[PDB]
Order: structure tokens, then C-alpha cells, then sequence
């Protein structure tokens, strides 16, 4: 029964909510008994400014206590890990009617760092960021009931704050950061430096124009990610220029992990932010290119998501392609040629359909002009799951397949197209 | 747009008091209160949490900003030098419980280069001034909205200014 | 008697927040308050008032007391190199004198063999917790109850708990 | 029309109470004047942590400060005699109506260490342990009445707190404590060492049943004393064994101190008690042995009391006994044999008397069987005081008179034993 | 006049709490507070502001002032070592502005020589107390009477005292 | 439409009022957003002592800060400019309906010292020491009105305390200050030392009883001024002697800054004060005394003012005498004597008027007895502005026309003496 988590493959932090405490009362600050009437107060005035974080790591030599402070840092930019001025004070007024009791504990915010790599976590961390206290009040306890013998509590956590649950993704240090310092208007082709060679690195760039883009590698390998950077834009600008600000806490937007996939990016990028993205690591010493372009038409339908070239559709019968399922409401694209000669006549039946993940699937026609690609809409609101429902289309014609995922039963999602005649 | 009705030039420009920024809303922690008890949070600005934050640009470093900063409007070096309070409280109602957390909050000042009647290049700063707390009374495993905690870009708390003077050439 | 449903071996046991101990109760001093005014008596628990009360035995000596206390409950050494304050505020009526006189708190934790459902050794430790004051309202001239100034035998302010955990051999 | 302090030799220290001021307004913080509607304060921020203790002593060789301090942690458990963490504060708010003036003063505790010796004190000391504080509001002072000149008062004390008296006796840090390491049963022996040779010492033991315990030297001499550990007991435990807390916090609870005089003790000890018994200067040197009995039988009747071996009564007339009074609601018992021979017939007329104190007295007859001492309770709600009441009782016979004092009028108790015919 | 029904001789004489004095009322500054807001003012008594105002006479130097001083009454050389804090509230009324300032208040003693009923010599001491706000709502533009801001001589904001004690020759 | 300061020369030390702040937010400390029903505080705690005074001059090698700080501290007492261990703090609670917010400013209290020369100020300084802060409340802002552009202020203050003007003149420390260390009784005579040659200095002198006096130089040579030190007299005392408290601030009492009119003073002293005379610099090697008198007669009528020795008028037609004008309901006086022949019988038409000063005026007739000097009023309730009005006197006869300032329009008061006949 566990959750599908459809993150793509990265370093997550992830701020799991405030007002932890630890079992058999090992942050309890104190007890105070107030008379009716009168007031209490327990207090933290820092005059000693040190605090105790606690930490514990699944991999000590990746994710040791330096390093998950820097990705703490990274996304929420918390500087002060041992330290700090922040006071917190609890005060009680009693009743005139009764005596009152309470009882002042030692909080922690909780982060979780995770390595999430094709479905799992691969590396853990939970850091306890010292907090601003929890005070119980309780009415005074009565002579004498009786104390009643218990044994001790299995080590580990209660919260007392609210639900939360605020997941940040973090550029991997160990990847390069490349820049292109010019803001990018209609066209862009960016030449992979040999600075970066093999490894997998990031690209930070801006655009000029707020539109939708089309973005790729030569013969669309290797597949890129496409992330925004978290809060950019709000500050420093320079006309058709790009302005770093060391942002590192990135909002995944499309893009796929599996860099032997043919592939390109169509997104909506703002001009008043920053963007990364990730080329992944190849196996060639080939030289490649970035290239951004700038869409005008039909193209612009198929924002936000990667679009697989499948090229391997030459034969009749079923034929089957794995991804990593986007979330909910998110897309995913498809482009293929029916197998066979394109006469204008001759036709195949094509039934499409997913396993497991329900999706809504809107079918284009792609005919190229020398205006560039048009898309006719011919199929809406295709539901794929255990899809039966078939449709004719011509042989050696190019069609797209977009698709939103509405259910996600499932990390991957896989399409079937089926051809028969 | 980046459109204003200036001449041509260079601009210091005092954006006003109350500014919080992005993704930094939690980092100071925060207190549970219940029952009817208050819960008074607070801090105290000196040294190494009065730094500011610059964001420079080609035609305007650091040093530049902080020098037409300081002499047009105040002098947060000498300043932040002299440790100042601040303290928030809040009451618990009966029978409930209360969250409350803290955030700084900062001036925000600009410099602003003006090019027919368009701004084409501004650099930033944000220099410490107080604090801010945000509270919510919240139920055992009640959904809480992810604006509450978690700000994606800066905004002020209060009304924005625009506070300017041309700057002149040596 | 000291009769307990538990197997044989030595046991980790806290016996609760809110201890006063005897004699001890008036070696703060007290504030004398008068006709509207609020007296506020209040501490600093760091060093030297948080140096624990060690009772050893036998087989229980100081070392492992201390040592078992700590992994298994709270580590008070650890904690109390930190500064916590407390108060407290008492108002006096109009036309009448108030005394109020502070003493402080300790958690009671013990060190138990227990052989054949009986304890046949305790070893005993007081960590200093906060404080408790105790007022009266007073005319010239009237006798006090002596058991209002001086406590004769260790008790707790609040309900007595026993939260245990069986020790394992080296 | 003094008081009778009915106190056992040795030191105690008194509490005499708190929030005393010195005269002269040499205490004086100072006065706020608060505006109607206004509030005021005066606080006391322990900024620096010294104090200025009072102390006076009549003694200074053997009273010294430093041994009064360490008399008052024998007794209180007083550790800070120069400085303190503790803060105090006065808050004032004035009414609507009228303005308000506060004027805060510094306050002390005021301990008396006394050395008690026979009816008086030999040793005096008085320590003023810096206190949190006296605040007096009163109404605004109006313009002007007129300045009426005054002569400054004595140098002394007021206090401003509530009448106090708590009277702790304390271990004579002169003198060794020898232990007995293992727990009282039935029957104990304890032989006195030459270690503690002639001096004066303390021998602490515990019990291991509640129960009523006969204690006395070889031959009842010399006389004993026995005292509580305040407090013992409630900490630390080993089964069948003495757990040495190191209290010096004793209460009183009988013995005499003149040592030539014959007794024994009966008293009634907790085994959640630690008891110390006091051995005083004896001026033989031959060896000597303190026992210890379980008293199952009729004796059980004389606790908790002293019980004097009367030996000189071989002839009618009249005879006399002084010894230290009991308090109010206290026991002291009196053995003795009635001049002649045993020959179950002949008797005398005997009249038991006080001369000062009044007395409820019980008459016991005394016969030992092979089962241990029986007593015959033959006269109950005897008035001692001046009593004119005889009995009739036999030559030979051995009897036992427990008095229960209850007028105390003067600090010794005398009975008489008239006997004629 | 000066006349006074005493004996020939030397007296030391303590003239009560409360005494403010000439000229000096402004000098620490005070808070302007408005509608509705809370000012709280305050200080510290310690070292070089509990250093007292010495104005001897030529028989009564400052060493036989302080040595008679102390002797009868108070020790202000002991006392004055350790802090002693005092705070002032005041609440400005809503759509109303209220300026407070704060000025300290000594003990006034005196050595006075007495000739035939008649004080013919006086010495006089000021040992720092603690301090005494005065308040006032204004508008913009009011004029404010003199007297609230300047004092021209000292006066006792009590009732002022005289507790003498005769000095017995060395 | 300049005010008239009809200050005397010297120095002055203003104390301009409390609760300024620089312009453009230069001294905010900060906003506090509180929510309805919470509080809020702002502290200034002092942790650190440190202050920043603000100080401009006009004349950096006189008036320094080191100067202008004296100078503060010889009016006001000001003894603290770096420093101060006064804290402030605001705390606001918001109504249960509406949010709110307060402002926090650090502020001044301004100090103005100024050299006032003849009429006008010829050298001034402003001392800006740092006060116990503002507080401004007010509603919540609402999203969003709208951010209107503003350019910022001029350099400079704003007060946001109430109105205040407090002047106090101060004693310049360039000038030596002897003293007389008798207290003056009926007569007095004090011969100027050769240590102060030729430099104006100041005569620190008090008097016995309380009573009206006579005071000039030698032939009223040159014109003296009188002082009254503020708050003298309030501490020590000595009979018939001098206590000098050091005070440098100074109340003009009477007397003119030009030192070769001749002149003399009648003032009212009182015994339990302290005066300053100050005489000027004289161009002269001849020795000089001052000479004090107490008048018990007819003289008394003059007090307080300097009476004018006027001796050119010995030829008939239009005279005019200038001086520095008393402030208003302060008096200046004229000693004349009519030109010609004193036989009782010849007499002269006179007409007394000033040219821009209303004053009011009274007219006494002088004749010396063996008594001392009589003043019979023969004149009351004179008008002297622009007055037609004319009165015959005897020729050779001695009046004394004393002046009360009504109305201030001129700095100087121009008196005309008109004789015809
Ligand atoms: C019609 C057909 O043959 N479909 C096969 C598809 C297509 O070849 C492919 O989707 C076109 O791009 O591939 C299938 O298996 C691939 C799939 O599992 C993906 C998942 O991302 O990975 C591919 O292997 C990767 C491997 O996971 C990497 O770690 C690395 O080793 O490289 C290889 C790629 O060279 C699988 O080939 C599919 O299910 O989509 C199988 C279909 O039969
Ligand atoms: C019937 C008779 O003779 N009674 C005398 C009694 C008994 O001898 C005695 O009580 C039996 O134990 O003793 C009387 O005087 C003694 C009495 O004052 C006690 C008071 O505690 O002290 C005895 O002297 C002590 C002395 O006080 C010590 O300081 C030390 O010197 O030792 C001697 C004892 O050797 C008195 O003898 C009595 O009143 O009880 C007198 C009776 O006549
Ligand atoms: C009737 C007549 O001549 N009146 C003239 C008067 C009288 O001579 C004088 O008042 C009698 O004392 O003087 C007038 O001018 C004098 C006047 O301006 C005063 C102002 O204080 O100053 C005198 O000059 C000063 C000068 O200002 C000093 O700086 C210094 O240099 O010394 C001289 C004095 O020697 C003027 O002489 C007057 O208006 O009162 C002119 C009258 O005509
Ligand atoms: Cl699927
Ligand atoms: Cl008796
Ligand atoms: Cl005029």
C-alpha cells in the first residue's frame, strides 16, 4: 500500500513538519506547578546561544552531517545548525477556580535528505534542526490515584506541530554548473564544452521572452531535464542578460532519466527566471549540441511535456514503451510513424492504450510545411487505461500522443500501440 | 513592465521595511502552544544575523551599492553594530492547539539603471530589520495549506515603496 | 512493602518531574508583597545549581548510575550546560501580606535489583528540573503551620510515575 | 517569664523567619513614584551574583562564620551564603483614581545557631542569609503636612515576613560517627572501640523491622541519647544493611545527659529510618558495649522513654530524683525496688510526687518470668503535681513509674519517692 | 529660617528618598508613544551612574561625609556594586501622543552644625536612588508650560524627612 | 518678520525639544505586522552602551564638539554623549478586529549652543543627543492601493516630541571666575586684582540678607552685568560665607554690554543665592574697584534695572540715547540732569519718548539729603512711544526716568531727551 512516488532521479530535502520531540521525556525542559491565580513562565533567553541538532545518515561517506547541512542549506537556506538567538518563552495564567500544570519540551524541525534513483531511495538522511519548544498545559493531578508501572518507549520521534510535508529538490554538487550568460530569444544552439566531458552537468540559463520552447540534443540523444530555479528572477536583472543567484533548489519540470531515449522538451519558460537543465551522462566522445528554439505554432500544444521519437514501429502487431510515469496532471508525449508506405491510401489499425496508470490521451496528425509543424487534433479525451477503443490511421503518416496522467497507480507507465493489417 | 516615467541615469531607490524572502520561512523554528497558555517568540539583531544580502550587477558591485545605500538613506553598518529586540506573543485558545513560527524580515533597496523610460539593469539588497511571526490553530492530522509554511518568492508583508534619488557621476 | 511485578535483574527507573526534597524547602529565600502589588520570583538553572544528587549503593555506584540514566532517559549533562530560566507571579490583595518563597524541583530517577517480586537495592538520583513556589497570606503576629516552611521527607508537587527499563550485562 | 527550652544539650539552628530588614532604612532599594493609570517596577536582575550575609556571633573561635555556615547546611541545607542566581522583581500598577508609591527592600533570613548546655545558652551566632525582597505600596504622600524631625532608631531588626520558629538540632561535628554497617534484628551488640577512646561520639545504625527496641550500656551506664536522621531513608535502600546519607539533621527523641545516672531507653524505630545514638564522656577506662533489644513483651509500654535505674532506696523517709523534664506530651520512667525483704506480705506506704511540673503518671509492677519482664499496670491517671495520694506497696517489690509531663514549669522534673512504716 | 531645637554640635541627618535635582530632568532623553501603544523606559543602577554628588563645607570635608553617612545609615559604597534595574510604563490613549522622560532620584543627606537653635554649617550629600518619569499628552504645535521640562531648583517628589543622628567627637 | 532677541551677549545652550528623527527612514529601527488579538514588542535592551550623537557646527576651531559638549554640560548637566544604560521599549497588543502595525525610530533630543553678539548669532552649533526613541501606530496596509514613486526628502529632522524652547546662558570658560568669599553684608568693596588684567571676567559673590543693592565701578566706569547662578543655594552652606557649587549656569539678571557708558545696577539678591557679575574688558591701566551697597531707601524703587548716567546734556534741543532693550515687563533706567542753572525758579519744557519700544515709564525728581538719595514720583503710566506729550522741569536739577519694555519691536530701545527753552 505505499505510495507511488513519481520523483524524477535526484536529491530531495524535505521539511517533514515542526515540533518533534523525542520518547521518554529525553526534551523535557520542566514542569511548572501554578496556584490558582497566579502565572508561571519557563524560559529560554539564550544566553548561551548553542543547540544540539541530532543527525543520522544511512551512508555516512555521501550523506555525512557537512554535507546534509549543505543540502539544508541548499533548499532552505538554513545557515545556523548549532546556534542560535532565537528566544521562546511559555507563560500560564491559572484559573481562580484551579490549579494548573505545565509542561515545556525542546522541539526539532525535521528535514529528510534522499537520493531517489528510479523508483527508490538509495540514500537517507533525517537532520533534527533545533526548534522553539512545545508547552503542554494540563489541569493540576490529584492525590494520588495510584502510579501504575510502565515500560519505557521504543527509541525515536512524536510530532506536536501541524501536518507538513514541503519537498525540495537540490542541484547535485558533485555536477557541474555551466552558464549561458546570454539571455536566449528565438534560437540557441549551445556546443557541449569539453570542460564537462562524459559526466552529467547542469545548464543555467534565462530567456528573453516569456513562450514555449523547444529544446533538445543532436538527433534528440541524449534526453534532457528541464528544472526551475525556486525564487529566481525576484531580484538582480540586466536586460537581456542572465543573472546567477546561486539558487540551488530547483522545481522539477519534465524530462527523462533514460538517456538512450530519443527525446526533446516543449515548456513554458518565464522571463523572469532561471532555468537548469541536466544532460545526463554519455557513453560517446562525439561532440553535441543544446539547441533552444523558440515555438510559434502548433508545437506549443504539447507544453509541458518530453516528447519520445519512437522509431522502432516498422513491423505489424504490438509493440510496447517504458517510461517514468509523470504525476498527476502532468504530461507525457508520444511521436510515431504508422509502419508502411505512405500513399495516401493505404491504412492500419492502431489501438493505444496503458497498463496500469489511467490517462487522458488527445491524438495529433503531424504534417511538416515549410511554416514549420502543424498538428491536427483527431482524437480527444482518450482514456488509455485497458483502452479496446481502435482507430485507422494511414500507413507512413506521423502522429503525436499526448498524454495526462490522471491516476498513478504505477512509477512507470507504459504504452501500448497495437497495429493490425 | 520595467517601465518608468525617469530620466536617464543611475537610481538609489528604498523599496520600504517588511520584506520576507523566498524558501527561508522556517529556518528560525517555531513554538507549540495549547490551552489557553501564550507562547512569545523573539530574537535579537547583531552581528552575524545583521548581515545583509547583496545581488549585484555589471555596472553595479558591491561596494558601489552599499556606498549610495549608506549615504542616501541609512547607515546599516553602524547600525546593526547595536543590538535591537523583538518579541511576538500569542494566546492558545481553550482546548486547542497553536503553531506559530518566526522569519526575519528586511529593507529592500535598489539600484536601478533608467534608459528611455525603461529600467535596463537593477541590482538588489536586502538588509535585516526585524522579525515576523505567521500562526495557525491546527487539528491532529489536518491538512495544512503549503502557502502557510513554504514562500516561493519574496513578497512584502506591507505596502511597497519606491523611494528614490538620482545618482551623479564622479 | 517494596513488592514488584517484575523479573529478576537491576531496572533504569524515573519516578517523575516535580520532586522537592527535604530541609531544603526556604534556603532561596522568599519576597514579602503587599496591599495590589505582584511579587516575581524567578531562577536561572545553569553550572552550579544543576549539579545532581547522587545516592549510590553497592552495586549501583555513581558512574553507573549516571551512565544508565543517560541512554536510557534524558542526558543531563549534556542539557543542563544551557541555560533555562523560570518564574513565577503572585499578586497581593488590597489590605493584606503576602509571602511567597521559592525551592526547586528535581527529577527522581532509581537505580533497582529486584530479586524474587521484591526490590532488595535502590540507588537514587535527583537531577535539578525547575523550581515551585509556595505563598501564604499572613496578619502580624499569626501562627504558621510549620509543615507550610519545612518538609520533613521528599515528596512530589505532582503525580509520582514509574517508568522502567530492565538493564542488560556487559 | 522566660520560656523553658526543655532542648537536650547540644547545637541547634533556628529559622527565625524571613524578610527582615535592618533599621534605618539601611535596606532601602528605593521608592517608585507611579502616575494613576501608570505601572512601575523594580527589579533585582542578578546581573552580578553577590550577596552580603549578616553575622554576629559570641564566639568567634569556636562560632565562627565559617562554622555557622557549615551548621546551617548541617541543618538547611543552605550551600550560597555570598551569592545567588535568584532574581526577584516587583511589579506595581496604580489605580484610575489616585497615584502610588513602592519602596522595595533587600530582606534577610535570619538563623540562630545556639550551643545548648544544661538549661542555657553557652554559644551564640546569628546569620542573615541575603533574602528576594520586602515591597510596601502606599498612597501618594500629599504636599506637604510638615517635615516633623526624628531621632534615628536603635541598630537592629524588623521583620516583615510571618512569624517563624523551626528548631533543627545538628550533629556536633567534634565528635566521631562510628556505624554500625549491618541492620538491627532481634538482638545487637556493639562494642566500643578504642579508636573513640573517652570522648563523646555518635553510633548511626538503621533497623530492619519496625518495632520497639531497649537500648542501654553494660549495667546501664553510662546514660544514652537517641536521635532521627531528618529525612533518612526516603533515598537510597540495600536490603538488611545501613545506608549512610550523611545527614546531620537530627531530632531528638529521649536520653538524658548526666552520665552517672543509670537508664535505658525503649523507643519505638522505623526501619525507613536512620537513628543516631550518643555516647557521652566517660571517665573509665574499662571496656564497655552498647546493646540493642527487640522488645516483643510488656516493655513495649514505656515507649518512647528513658527509664532510670533508681538504686539508693534502702530506707523509709523521704527521697528525691532530678533529671532533665521531658517536653509537653513526653515521657520519662523511673525503676525502682521497694526497701526490704521480699516475703510477699510486708508493705510500705509509698507517695510519688512532683514538686513543679505537672504529670500524668502510670504505676507498672514489675515481675520477670522466664518469658522475659511482665508489667501489671496497678495505678493509672496519677496527678503527680504536689500529689497527696498514697499507695500501699510491697517491701521488696519492683516497680516501674512512666510519667507523661504535661505543664511544663520548670526545665528540670523532680520526683519523690516518700516512704514510711 | 535655618532654626532648628537641637543641641550644639554635629549631626548627621537623612532627608529622605525622592529628591530630583536642578537643570538635569531631560538629560537621559525620553520616548514619544501613540495611539494605544505601551512605552516602557528604564535603567540600570551600577557603577559611574550610582556615583554620588559630594558638596562639602569646611568643617564637614567628603571622607567625614561618606564615613558618617555610612556609619548611621546606609553603605551606598557596598550597595551601589550590585545592579539594581527599575521600568516605567505608560499606555498613550487612542488618536493621542504622549511623550515620557526619565531622570534619576537620590537620597538626600546632610552634616549640619548646630550654634544656639541654629543650623550654621551645612554639608550635603546625593546618593543616586533610582528614577521618576513625568508624562504629558500633546498636540502638534501645543505649547508646553516650562515647568514640566526644567527644574530650576531640587525638590523631593515625596514628603521629605529628617532622621538625625549626633556625631560624637574622635 | 524675524523675532527680536533681546538676549544678552554670551553664550547659550537651547534645548530645542525631544523626538527627532532624520528624514528618507535614516533612524528606523523597524516594522512590526501584528495580527489581530497578538502583541507585539520592540526592545532596546542595551547589550552595548553605545550611542551615536549627531553634531554640526559653524565653527569647528570654537565651537568643537568637545566644546559644545562642555557647553551641555554646564546648562543642562549632560554628562553621558557615547553612552547609555537607558533602555525603552514599546509593546502593542491589536484589537481583536483589525491587524496593526507600529514603526519604531531612534530619535534626538537637539541642543542648540549659539555666540550671541550684539544682536545676532556669530557662531552656532547643534547637538543632536540620542533620546529613548518614537513609536508610531497605525492600521494595517491593504492590498495593494498602489506603489506610487517618490523622491526623497531634503537632509534634515522632523520632531515628533511636543514643543520646547528652554534657554539657559552659560558662563564662558574663557573668562576667569574669582570669587569673594565673604558674604556681603551692608557694604563692600572689591578691589580688581592684577591677575586678571584687562580681560573681562566674572565675580562670583552671595549675600547675607536678602535685600535690594547698589552695585558699579568706580565713577560707574566701566558698565557691569549681573548673573544669577540657576539652582545656587539649594545644598551647601556656610554663615556668612560663600559656597561655591561650580554651577556655569547663568540667568541674566541686568546690565549692558557697552563698557564705556556710564552705569550702575539695583537689584533684588537673595541671601540663599549665588550672582556672577561680570565685568568687561576695559581699555585702561588705572586702577579699579566694584563697589556694593545695600540700599535701604528710596533707590529700592529701581529694581530691578542698570540706570544710565547720562551727562551730555548741557545745551538745549534734541538728545537720544541707544541701548540693548530690556525684554518685556523688564526694566532700564536714565539718570539725567536738565541743562542750566539750578536757582528753583528757571525751567525747561521736556519731552521723553521712544523711537520703537513701548514702554511705560515713571518720572522721579532726585535730591540727595544727608539721608541719602530721595525720589519723589512726579510722573506715572508714561506712554514713550513716539509721546508728544511734554512736562516743564526745574534747570539743573536731577530725574531718573525708569522704563518697563511693553512691546519688543526693536533690539535696541532709542530714548530721546527733548529740551526746549
Ligand atoms: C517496441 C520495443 O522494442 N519496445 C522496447 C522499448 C523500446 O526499445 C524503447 O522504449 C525505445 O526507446 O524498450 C523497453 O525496455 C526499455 C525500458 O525498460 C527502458 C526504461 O527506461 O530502459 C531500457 O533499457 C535501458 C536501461 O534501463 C538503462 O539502465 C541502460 O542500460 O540503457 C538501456 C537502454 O539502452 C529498455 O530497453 C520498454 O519497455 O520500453 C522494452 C520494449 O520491448
Ligand atoms: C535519694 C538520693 O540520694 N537522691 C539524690 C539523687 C540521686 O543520687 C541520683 O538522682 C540518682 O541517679 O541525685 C540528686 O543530685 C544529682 C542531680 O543533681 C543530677 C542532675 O542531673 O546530677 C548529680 O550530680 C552530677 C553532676 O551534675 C554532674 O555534673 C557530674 O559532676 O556528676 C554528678 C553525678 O555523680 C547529682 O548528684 C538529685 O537531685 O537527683 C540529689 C538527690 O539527693
Ligand atoms: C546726546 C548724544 O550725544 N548722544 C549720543 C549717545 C551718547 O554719547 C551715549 O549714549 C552716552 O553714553 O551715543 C550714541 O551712540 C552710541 C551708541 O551707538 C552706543 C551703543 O551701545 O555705542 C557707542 O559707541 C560705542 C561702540 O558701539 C563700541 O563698540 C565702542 O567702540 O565704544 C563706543 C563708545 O565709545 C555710540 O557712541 C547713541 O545713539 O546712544 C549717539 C548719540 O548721538
Ligand atoms: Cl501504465
Ligand atoms: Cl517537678
Ligand atoms: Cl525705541
Amino acid at each position: 500500500t505505499q505510495r507511488v512516488l513519481p520523483y524524477s532521479n535526484g536529491l530531495y530535502v524535505i521539511n517533514k513538519g515542526d515540533g518533534y520531540i523525542r520518547t521518554n521525556d529525553k526534551d523535557l525542559i520542566g514542569t511548572l506547578l501554578i496556584e490558582a491565580g497566579s502565572s508561571g513562565s519557563i524560559i529560554q533567553p539564550r544566553l548561551r546561544n548553542t543547540t544540539r541538532p541530532l543527525f543520522t545518515t544511512s551512508n555516512d561517506t555521501k550523506f555525512s552531517q557537512q554535507y546534509t547541512e549543505e543540502r539544508l542549506k541548499d533548499a532552505f537556506n538554513v545557515q545556523l545548525f548549532n546556534t542560535s538567538t532565537s528566544l521562546f518563552k511559555f507563560v500560564e495564567e491559572a484559573p481562580s477556580d484551579k490549579n494548573i500544570c505545565i509542561k515545556a519540551y525542546n522541539t526539532y524541525e525535521k528535514y529528510e535528505l534522499i537520493d531517489y534513483q528510479n523508483g527508490s531511495i538509495v540514500n537517507k538522511a533525517e537532520y533534527y534542526l533545533p526548534s522553539l519548544g512545545y508547552c503542554e498545559v494540563t489541569n493540576a493531578p490529584s492525590p494520588e490515584s495510584e502510579v501504575v508501572k510502565m515500560q519505557v518507549a521504543e527509541d525515536g520521534f512524536i510530532q506536536n506541530g501541524p501536518e507538513e510535508e514541503i519537498v525540495v529538490g537540490v542541484i547535485d554538487p558533485s555536477e557541474n554548473i555551466q552558464e549561458i550568460n546570454t539571455a536566449i530569444s528565438d534560437n540557441y544552439t549551445y556546443n557541449i564544452p569539453g570542460i564537462v566531458n562524459n559526466n552529467p552537468f547542469y545548464i543555467l540559463f534565462t530567456v528573453n521572452t516569456t513562450g514555449i520552447y523547444k529544446i533538445n540534443a543532436q538527433n534528440n540523444l541524449p534526453s534532457l531535464k528541464i528544472y526551475e530555479a525556486i525564487g529566481s528572477g525576484n531580484r538582480n536583472f540586466q536586460s537581456g542578460n542572465l543573472c546567477d543567484d546561486d539558487i540551488k533548489a530547483i522545481n522539477y519540470i519534465t524530462g527523462f532519466d533514460s538517456p538512450n531515449a530519443k527525446s526533446y522538451l516543449v515548456v513554458l519558460l518565464n522571463k523572469d527566471k532561471n532555468y537548469y537543465i541536466r544532460v545526463p551522462q554519455t557513453s560517446s566522445n562525439i561532440e553535441n549540441q543544446i539547441q533552444f528554439k523558440r515555438e510559434e505554432g502548433d508545437l506549443r500544444n504539447l507544453m509541458n511535456s518530453s516528447v519520445n521519437i519512437i522509431d522502432n514501429l516498422n513491423s505489424t502487431g504490438a509493440h510496447y514503451y517504458t517510461r517514468q510515469s509523470p504525476d498527476v496532471h502532468d504530461y507525457i508525449s508520444y511521436e510515431f510513424t504508422i509502419p508502411g508506405n505512405f500513399n495516401n491510401k493505404d491504412t492500419s489499425n492502431i489501438r493505444l492504450y496503458t497498463s496500469y496508470n489511467q490517462g487522458i490521451g488527445t491524438l495529433f496528425r503531424v504534417t511538416e510545411t515549410i511554416d514549420g509543424y502543424n498538428l491536427i487534433n483527431i482524437q480527444q479525451n482518450l482514456h488509455l487505461l485497458n483502452n479496446t477503443n481502435s482507430i485507422r490511421l494511414l500507413n507512413g503518416a506521423i502522429y503525436i500522443l499526448k498524454v495526462e496522467v490522471t491516476e498513478l497507480n504505477n512509477y512507470n507507465i507504459r504504452l501500448h500501440i497495437d497495429i493490425t493489417n | 513592465s520595467d517601465t518608468i516615467d525617469l530620466a536617464d541615469g543611475n537610481y538609489v531607490v528604498r523599496r520600504g521595511d517588511g520584506w520576507i524572502l523566498s524558501r527561508q520561512n522556517q529556518i528560525l523554528g517555531g513554538s507549540v502552544i495549547s490551552n489557553g497558555s501564550t507562547g512569545i517568540v523573539g530574537d535579537l539583531r547583531v552581528n552575524d544575523n545583521a548581515i545583509p544580502y547583496y545581488y549585484p550587477t555589471p555596472s553595479f558591485n558591491e561596494e558601489y551599492i552599499k556606498n549610495n545605500i549608506q549615504t542616501v538613506f541609512t547607515n546599516f553598518t553602524e547600525a546593526n553594530q547595536i543590538p535591537i529586540g523583538f518579541e511576538f506573543s500569542k494566546t492558545a485558545p481553550s482546548n486547542k492547539n497553536l503553531y506559530m513560527y518566526l522569519q526575519y524580515t528586511y529593507i529592500r533597496y535598489e539600484i536601478i539603471k533608467v534608459l528611455q523610460h525603461e529600467i535596463i539593469e537593477r541590482a538588489v539588497l536586502y538588509v535585516p530589520s526585524l522579525g515576523y511571526v505567521k500562526s495557525i490553530e491546527f487539528n491532529p492530522g489536518e491538512k495544512i495549506n503549503k502557502d502557510f509554511y513554504f514562500l516561493t518568492n519574496d513578497k512584502c508583508i506591507l505596502n511597497e515603496q519606491f523611494l528614490y534619488k538620482k545618482i551623479l557621476e564622479t
